């Protein structure tokens, strides 16, 4: 069930609000 | 292997029939005699409905069929009534009795005139389409669908320049030309093993243009990515961690470009995102991942002191969108400090930066979703200064938009 | 839902019939299978006037029922037509409006495409285009091939350059080390010079061949 094919989408093991650019300069 | 059975009708539903006729003490024999007669007509006539079925090239043995099985039997397909004279109706089907099991059995003479009728279908017409060109069946919507060797790009140069004229009309330089190409992109099947290049295009494009706030470029990339959603044959949410970001940037970005005047566009740029934003939220939903996710940024948003107010209208209006019971427990608390902000924009004269307008569009956006969140939880009794219990914002227009909503509910 | 409605527009027009005919009669609130009962009978009355009267006109070797059809028709089926220009004058008489129909919005939107590939002479003009120029068929691309002289000569000799400089740096680094300046290691390191036991096998030798 840790093997699903889920667990392993990158939106799932990605830190990806690191990414929203927030005042960018 | 096969134990195939003869199953008929039960003997103690005849005998019920039998008694609330007049014929009472009716032996067991002469019960089980019944049920044999009129098990078997009812297969006879199912083995018989079902040359119609075939005949009428359909998998689905309807209504119409024991009508029609019926009159081959020489039996009137009339079930409600029998005529002994027969001449009033002979052999026509009054298309039997539309009657349910979990039935009220009674109903007011005028609920039934009252009652919309149903809409008419369209009549049958001919379109033609392709199956097969010359041996290969097209992707439309009528369809259901040592040196090592230099290698070849997984695309076609018809799917390149493709590709290439799709995102060339969605930048938007003519409107008619972006709303084909995003139809297009809303409905193309093949679309898959080109979506890598799709979404790199739009997640790299609204980095290097919030550089320069690019209105339009984030709005056609909003477009592209509402397109991008609603086509069902493409799988998501393998790249769906390339489209979030994007769209919360959208949201809680400042406006590098003219503060006022397309902040009306900015509001719908900020519209536009919680709307695909909610969408997302709502499809692709796994335990903990995403949606708590995005609502633990907003929240953190808000609390966040003293913000860009451009930032936190977009994040208000993202908290804002995400559907019944979020803003039943969530804006609950907060009532205090939006006043209070609102107070300082007023108080402090400085009127040339954009603080008085984001003060302006997060009050009201804050109101609106505070009436209905009251105008679904409570009567509408005491609708005058009650609300000054809540530091008297909307108070009296609340209401008023209460009234309205209430006015549209009696209009459904 | 649109194949129920297409029968059920016309039975719930004829409820509604009958629910009006009940009203008028006297009764308000009935039975519901009372009315689905009635209903069908109605249904079946319509149904058998059209199969009779087209029975009666096609018997006569006509095609369309005149008058003179249905008043026979009405005759076998019990009617007694005289009755009919009284029913016809009440006042207390209702009309209920036909089913809506979805025809009046028949077509939303229509238009043409451009660029489909043009039709085999086995194919008339009449049937559908070819569909967009990438549907259904697919070529092969390649990357860019730089054959170039002048870049290739700048890329050969530049790579010969760089692995050159990066070899004489890191064997100047790695061993005893002079300088044209004073104390400079970083910028232009020679290789120290070491003597040979036997110098002229390294000079005179040749090394490819």
């Amino acid at each position: 069930d840790l093997l699903a094919d889920e667990n392993f989408l990158m939106v799932t093991q990605l830190h990806w609000e690191d990414d929203i650019i927030w005042d960018g300069e | 292997k096969l134990k195939l059975s003869n199953t008929v009708l039960p003997s103690e539903s005849m005998k019920v029939v039998a008694e609330s006729m007049g014929i009472a003490q009716i032996q067991e024999e002469t019960c089980q005699l019944l049920t044999d007669e009129v098990s078997y007509r009812i297969k006879e006539i199912a083995q018989d409905a079902l040359k119609f079925m075939h005949m009428g090239k359909r998998q689905k043995l309807t209504t119409s069929d024991i009508d029609y099985a019926l009159k081959l039997k020489n039996v009137e397909p009339l079930y409600g009534f029998h005529a002994q004279e027969f001449i009033p109706f002979r052999f026509a089907s009054g298309g039997g009795r539309e009657l349910y099991f979990y039935e009220e059995k009674e109903v007011d003479l005028s609920d039934i005139i009252n009652t919309p009728l149903p809409r008419v279908p369209l009549d049958v017409c001919l379109k033609a389409h392709w199956l097969s060109i010359e041996g290969c069946q097209p992707a439309i919507p009528e369809n259901p669908p040592r040196l090592k060797p230099r290698s070849i790009h997984e695309l076609s140069v018809e799917q390149q320049l493709y590709y290439k004229e799709i995102t060339e009309a969605c930048v938007g330089s003519c409107e008619a030309k972006r709303a084909e190409a995003l139809q297009s992109i809303a409905t193309d099947p093949g679309l898959y093993q080109m979506l890598p290049r799709f979404s790199t295009f739009i997640s790299e494009g609204v980095r290097v243009n919030v550089v320069q706030n690019n209105l339009a470029l984030l709005i056609y990339l909003m477009r592209m990515v509402k397109a991008l959603m609603d086509n069902p044959t493409l799988y998501l949410e393998k790249y769906v961690h390339e489209l979030i970001p994007a769209v919360m940037t959208c949201i809680v970005s400042r406006q590098l470009c003219l503060r006022p005047d397309v902040d009306n566009h900015w509001a719908l740029r900020d519209f536009a995102a919680r709307l695909v934003a909610q969408i997302c939220k709502h499809f692709s939903t796994t335990t903990n991942n995403i949606q708590s996710r995005i609502t633990k940024t907003f929240t953190k948003s808000w609390v966040d002191e003293k913000t860009p107010w451009t930032t936190r209208y977009g994040s208000i209006a993202g908290l804002a969108e995400l559907g019944h019971d979020v803003i039943k427990t969530l804006i609950l608390p907060r009532l205090q400090q939006e006043g209070e902000r609102i107070r300082s924009v007023l108080d402090g004269p400085v009127l040339s930066n954009i603080d008085r307008i984001g003060a302006d569009h997060v009050q009201s956006l804050l109101l609106k979703h505070c009436a209905p969140v009251l105008a679904k939880l409570r009567p509408p009794p005491d609708n005058q200064d009650a609300y000054r219990a809540e530091f008297g914002s909307l108070g009296p227009l609340l209401c008023s938009q209460v009234v309205k909503a209430r006015a549209q509910a009696a209009l459904q | 839902n649109p194949a129920d409605n297409y029968h059920l527009a016309r039975r719930r027009t004829l409820q509604v019939v009958v629910s009006s005919l009940l009203t008028e009669a006297g009764f308000e609130s009935a039975e519901k299978a009372s009315v689905e009962t009635l209903t069908e009978m109605l249904q079946s009355y319509i149904s058998e006037i059209g199969r009779s009267a087209k029975s009666y006109c096609e018997h006569t070797a006509r095609t369309q029922p005149t008058l003179s059809d249905i008043v026979v028709t009405l005759v076998e089926m019990g009617f007694n037509v005289d009755t009919l220009p009284a029913y016809a004058k009440r006042s207390q008489r209702m009309v209920i409006t036909a089913p809506p129909v979805t025809n009046q919005p028949v077509t939303p939107k229509a238009l043409t495409a451009g660029q489909n590939r043009p039709h085999p002479p086995h194919i008339p003009s009449h049937f559908p285009e070819f569909p967009d120029p990438h549907t259904y068929i697919k070529t092969p691309t390649y990357r860019e091939p730089v054959s170039d002289y002048q870049v290739l000569r700048e890329k050969a000799a530049s790579q010969r350059r760089d692995v050159e400089r990066a070899l004489t740096r890191f064997m100047a680094k790695t061993g005893e080390t002079q300088s044209l300046f004073k104390d400079d290691v970083s910028t232009f390191p020679l290789i120290a010079a070491r003597p040979f036991t036997i110098p002229y096998l390294t000079a005179l030798l040749p090394s490819e061949l």
